[PDB]
C-alpha cells in the first residue's frame, strides 16, 4: 500500500524495481508504460493524547507525532501536530512535556515553549564584589531507593503447574 | 608493547624538588548524557496492514504492551538525563556587555552573536564534527522522537553556566550569584590548591597569556582530530545501527517459506498460513525484544554517563574540586561546560607545576635550644642559605618566628639541621 | 515527593503482574489452560500444544528475570549512590559542590523509608549580599599587603578586610595580611594605610 509519486531516478532497461539502503522498496517501473515512480507508504503517525487529571477537567488534547498538520486550535510543532491547544507567546514552566522545546498546561489546555529560568544579568566589573551580610540554614530532602521487592519464582510450577 | 617511558626518581633522605614555573593545562572530557529517543509500534512492525497476523499476534498477549512501556521508559530518562545534566541553574545569567576579564579571552567559548545558532566556535565547531535509511526506519513503524530541550536551549544552559562561572566564581552554585573580578576569582581558585594569592597576581598577564594559548590549542585539537569526538558518534552509530539491524529483520524468513506476510495469505490456506504467520510473529518478536533488551542495556550505560556528566558539572563547573584526575589532569582550576550533540565537553583548567628544581631539605630548624617546624612551607637550602618556601611554588622567604612554629627541643626530631631564626621585634626593641 | 520509592514499588508489582497475566495467553495453542489441553487431546498432539504453551510461558519467564536483572543493576548503583551519600554527608562534611545538597554543605541525617533512605541536608546558603569596591593588594610604604584569609573590601571611604562567605569588616595590619613584592608588579593595587599593632 503506497502512494505512487513521479520519480527522476533511471532505471537501467532490465531494473523492474528498486530498493531502499534499508531492502525495502522505493521505486518501480510501471507494466503498461515504461516509467519510473516513486513508491512511498502512507503517512503513520503516533496518536498521543494530552490530558490533566480527569477529576481537574476532562478535556484533552491530541499531537501526531511527525505528521504534518495538512496531512491529518491546531498547532503545528516538531514533534508534530498538537489539535486542542492554543499556542500562547508567554513562557512558563513545563507541565506536560510535548517535546522540541513545547510544553502543555491547563489554565482550558495551552501549549507554549517552557522559560529554562529567570532572566538575571550579574553586575560584573572590574573592581566591585559583593559580599553575604546574612545567612540562611537550608534543609533539603534527597529520595534515593535502596532495595526492590525480593521475588522468588518456581519455574516448574509457573510453566506447567500440577 | 611499551608500558611508558622510563624515569628514576631521585629520592634522597635530605632533597626535595621544588617547582619554579606552572603551566595553565586546558584538557576535554567528552561524555554523553543522552540517547535517540525511539517508540515502536508492536503491531505494525509485527504484522504491518495484515488484520489475521495481528488476531494472531493478541494471542501471545502483552509482550507490546511491555516493549512500548520499556521505550517510553528510556525516552523519559533521556530528558530526565539532559535535565539533570544541563538544568542545574534556576537563574539565566548573562555576561556583561563589555568582554573585559583582566586580560583572560572567553571567545572561544562564549556564545557568538554573529551566529544565528548563538552557539560557541567551540559548540559550533563540536557541533559540526558530530553526525534513505531514516526513510526506511520511518516506514516500519519504528518512529525517532525529538529531545524536549532544543539544541538551542541546551545551547542558553551552558551560556547561563559560563556566564555564572565567570562572573560570579563558584558563588551561583551555592547560593545568589555574587559578582566578584575574575583575577580575584582566579587568585581565590589559586589559594585552593595550595598557591598565594601574590603568585597570580603578579604573574596575571601570563597566566592571561597561557589560558588564551591553551584554549586556541584546544580548539586547533578539536578541528583537526577526527577521533576526539569518538564517543558521542559511537553512541549515533550504534542506535541508527540498532533500528537498521531492526529493520533488517523484517527481511529474515525465520523458517518459513517467505518474509512478506501478504504472500503467505496469497499462497496459503488459513490452517498453513498460520503456522507462516507464527513463525515470522516469533522470530520478528525476538527480534523486537533482542532489541529492546539491548536498548534498555545502552540506557542503563547512558544513564551512568549522564550522572557521572552531572556530577561533573555540580563539582567541577559549579565548583573547585580538590579530588586527584576527577576535574582534568594536574591541580584542578576551574571547568567550562561546552554543549555537543548528545553530550556535555569540559574544558578542564589546571595548574601543572613546572621546572622543579633541586634544593636541600630539612625537617625542623633548631635555633635556641627549640625545634621550628613550618606553619605552611617547607625548609629549603640553595646550598648555603635556609629559607622556607612555599611547596607548589619557590617562593623562599626568610625563616623567622611569624611562619614557623616551635614544639619541642631539637634533640627529639630526627634530621634537624642548625640555623637561625630570625625575629622581627628584635631591631624594633634595639633601635 | 516520594515517587521514586512507589516508581521502584510500582514496578515491581507491574511486572508481577505482567507475569501472571502471561498465564491466559493461548500463545498459538488451541486453549490457554493445560488440564483442558490433556483432557481434549491424546498424546501426540497434546505434547505440541503443552510445547507451544511451555514455549510461550519460559519466554515470558525469561523477559521477565532480564528486566529484574536490569532493574537490580539499576537499584544497586542507587544503593552504591547512597551508601556514598551516607559515608560522605552523614559520617563526615563534603565539600563536593551539590553532593549534599544545595549551597555550601554543613551536615546531613539519615532517615528511613520503605525500600529508601530520605537524606536531610543541612547547608548554609548565604543571603543579603552588598555591593563593596575592591582591590587585589594594598600599597603601603611602598610593598604591597595581600589578604591572607580574606578580601579587602571598601565601603566608599575606608578600607577594610573580611571573610569572603561573611561580612565582617576588620582593620587592615599586618597581623591579617602578608607581604610580597613591590606595589608596582600588581595590576589595580590600591593606596591604603595598613595598621601596625
Ligand atoms: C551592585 O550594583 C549594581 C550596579 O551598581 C546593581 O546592579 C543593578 O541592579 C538593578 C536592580 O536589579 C538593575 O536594575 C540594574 O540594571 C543593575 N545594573 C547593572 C549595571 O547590572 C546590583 O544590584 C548591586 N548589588 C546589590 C547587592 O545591591
Ligand atoms: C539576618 O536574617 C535573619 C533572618 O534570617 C534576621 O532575623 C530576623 O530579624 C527580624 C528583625 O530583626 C525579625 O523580625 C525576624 O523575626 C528575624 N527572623 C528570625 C528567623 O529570627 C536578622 O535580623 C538578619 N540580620 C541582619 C544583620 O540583617
Ligand atoms: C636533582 O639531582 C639529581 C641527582 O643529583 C638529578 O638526577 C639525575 O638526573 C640525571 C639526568 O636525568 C641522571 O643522568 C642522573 O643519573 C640522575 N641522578 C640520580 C642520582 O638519579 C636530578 O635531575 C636533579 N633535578 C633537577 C631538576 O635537575
Ligand atoms: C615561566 O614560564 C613562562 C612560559 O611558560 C616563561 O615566559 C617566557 O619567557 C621567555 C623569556 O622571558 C619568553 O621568550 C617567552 O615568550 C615567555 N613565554 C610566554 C608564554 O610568555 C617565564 O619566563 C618563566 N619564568 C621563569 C621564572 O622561569
Ligand atoms: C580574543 O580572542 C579572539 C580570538 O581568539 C580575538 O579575535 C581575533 O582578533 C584578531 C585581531 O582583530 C583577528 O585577526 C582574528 O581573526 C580574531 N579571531 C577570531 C576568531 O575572530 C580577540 O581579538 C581576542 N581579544 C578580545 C578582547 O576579544
Ligand atoms: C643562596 O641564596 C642567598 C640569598 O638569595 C644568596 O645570598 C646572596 O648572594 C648574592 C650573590 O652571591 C649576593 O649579592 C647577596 O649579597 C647575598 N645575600 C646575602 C644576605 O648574603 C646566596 O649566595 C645563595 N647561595 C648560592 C650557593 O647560590
Ligand atoms: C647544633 O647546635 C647545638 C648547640 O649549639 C650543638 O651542640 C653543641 O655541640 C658542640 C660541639 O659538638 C658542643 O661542644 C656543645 O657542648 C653542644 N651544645 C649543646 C647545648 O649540646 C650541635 O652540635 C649543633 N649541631 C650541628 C649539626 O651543628
Ligand atoms: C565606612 O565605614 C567606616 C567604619 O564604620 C565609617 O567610618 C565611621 O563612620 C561613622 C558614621 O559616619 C562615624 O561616626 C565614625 O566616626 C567613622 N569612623 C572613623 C574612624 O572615621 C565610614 O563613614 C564609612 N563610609 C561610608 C561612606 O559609609
Ligand atoms: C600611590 O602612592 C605612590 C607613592 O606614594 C604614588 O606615586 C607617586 O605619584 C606622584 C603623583 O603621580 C608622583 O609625583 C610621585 O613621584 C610618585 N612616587 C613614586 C615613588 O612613585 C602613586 O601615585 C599613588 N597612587 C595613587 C592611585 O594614588
Ligand atoms: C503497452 O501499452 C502502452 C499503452 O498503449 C504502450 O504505450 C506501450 O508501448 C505498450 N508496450 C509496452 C511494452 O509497454
Ligand atoms: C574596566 O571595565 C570597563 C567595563 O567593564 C572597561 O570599559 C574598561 O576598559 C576596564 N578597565 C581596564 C583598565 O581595562
Ligand atoms: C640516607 O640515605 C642513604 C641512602 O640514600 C643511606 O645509606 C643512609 O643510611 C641514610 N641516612 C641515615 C641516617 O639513615
Amino acid at each position: 500500500t503506497g502512494v505512487l509519486t513521479e520519480s527522476n531516478k533511471k532505471f537501467l532497461p532490465f531494473q523492474q524495481f528498486g530498493r531502499d539502503i534499508a531492502d525495502t522498496t522505493d521505486a518501480v517501473r510501471d507494466p503498461q508504460t515504461l516509467e519510473i515512480l516513486d513508491i512511498t507508504p502512507c503517512s503513520f503517525g503516533g496518536v498521543s493524547v494530552i490530558t490533566p487529571g480527569t477529576n481537574t477537567s476532562n478535556q484533552v488534547a491530541v499531537l501526531y507525532q511527525g505528521v504534518n498538520c495538512t496531512e491529518v486550535n491546531v498547532f503545528q510543532t516538531r514533534a508534530g501536530c498538537l489539535i486542542g491547544a492554543e499556542y500562547v507567546n508567554n513562557s512558563y514552566e513545563c507541565d506536560i512535556p510535548i517535546g522540541a522545546g513545547i510544553c502543555a498546561s491547563y489554565q482550558s489546555i495551552i501549549a507554549y515553549t517552557m522559560s529554562l529560568g529567570a532572566e538575571n544579568s550579574v553586575a560584573y566589573s572590574n573592581n566591585s564584589i559583593a559580599i553575604p551580610t546574612n545567612f540562611t540554614i537550608s534543609v533539603t530532602t534527597e529520595i534515593l531507593p535502596v532495595s526492590m521487592t525480593k521475588t522468588s519464582v518456581d519455574c516448574t510450577m509457573y510453566i506447567c503447574g500440577d | 608493547m611499551s608500558l611508558g617511558a622510563e624515569n628514576s626518581v631521585a629520592y634522597s633522605n635530605n632533597s626535595i624538588a621544588i617547582p619554579t614555573n606552572f603551566t595553565i593545562s586546558v584538557t576535554t572530557e567528552i561524555l554523553p548524557v543522552s540517547m535517540t529517543k525511539t517508540s515502536v509500534d508492536c503491531t505494525m512492525y509485527i504484522c504491518g496492514d495484515s488484520t489475521e497476523c495481528s488476531n494472531l499476534l493478541l494471542q501471545y498477549g502483552s509482550f507490546c504492551t511491555q516493549l512500548k512501556r520499556a521505550l517510553t521508559g528510556i525516552a523519559v530518562e533521556q530528558d530526565k538525563n539532559t535535565q539533570e545534566v544541563f538544568a542545574q541553574v534556576k537563574q539565566i545569567y548573562k555576561t556583561p556587555p563589555i568582554k573585559y576579564f583582566g586580560g583572560f579571552n572567553f571567545s572561544q567559548i562564549l556564545p557568538d552573536p554573529s551566529k544565528p545558532s548563538k552557539r560557541s566556535p567551540i559548540e559550533d565547531l563540536l557541533f559540526n564534527k558530530v553526525t534513505d535509511l531514516i526513510c526506511a526506519q520511518k516506514f516500519n513503524g519504528l518512529t525517532v522522537l525529538p529531545p524536549l530541550l532544543t539544541d538551542e536551549m541546551i545551547a542558553q544552559y551552558t551560556s547561563a553556566l559560563l556566564a555564572g562561572t565567570i562572573t560570579s566564581g563558584w558563588t551561583f552554585g551555592a547560593g545568589p550569584a555574587l559578582q566578584i573580578p575574575f583575577p580575584m576569582q582566579m587568585a581565590y581558585r589559586f589559594n585552593g590548591i595550595g598557591v598565594t594569592q601574590n603568585v597570580l597576581y603578579e604573574n596575571q598577564k601570563l597566566i592571561a597569556n597561557q589560558f588564551n594559548s591553551a584554549i586556541g590549542k584546544i580548539q586547533d585539537s578539536l578541528s583537526s582530530t577526527p577521533s576526539a569526538l569518538g564517543k558521542l558518534q559511537d553512541v549515533v552509530n550504534h542506535n541508527a545501527q540498532a533500528l537498521n539491524t531492526l529493520v533488517k529483520q523484517l527481511s529474515s524468513k525465520f523458517g518459513a517459506i517467505s518474509s512478506v506476510l501478504n504472500d503467505i495469505l496469497s499462497r496459503l490456506d488459513p490452517p498453513e498460513a498460520e503456522v507462516q504467520i507464527d513463525r515470522l510473529i516469533t522470530g520478528r518478536l525476538q527480534s523486537l525484544q533482542t532489541y529492546v533488551t539491548q536498548q534498555l542495556i545502552r540506557a542503563a550505560e547512558i544513564r551512568a554517563s549522564a550522572n557521572l556528566a552531572a556530577t561533573k558539572m555540580s563539582e567541577c563547573v559549579l565548583g573547585q574540586s580538590k579530588r586527584v584526575d576527577f576535574c582534568g589532569k594536574g591541580y584542578h582550576l576551574m571547568s567550562f561546560p561546552q554543549s555537543a550533540p548528545h553530550g556535555v565537553v569540559f574544558l578542564h583548567v589546571t595548574y601543572v607545576p613546572a621546572q622543579e628544581k633541586n634544593f636541600t631539605t630539612a625537617p625542623a630548624i633548631c635555633h635556641d635550644g627549640k625545634a621550628h617546624f613550618p606553619r605552611e612551607g617547607v625548609f629549603v637550602s640553595n646550598g648555603t642559605h635556609w629559607f622556607v618556601t612555599q611547596r607548589n611554588f619557590y617562593e623562599p622567604q626568610i625563616i623567622t618566628t611569624d611562619n614557623t612554629f616551635v614544639s619541642g627541643n631539637c634533640d627529639v626530631v630526627i634530621g634537624i639541621v642548625n640555623n637561625t631564626v630570625y625575629d622581627p621585634l628584635q631591631p624594633e626593641l634595639d633601635s
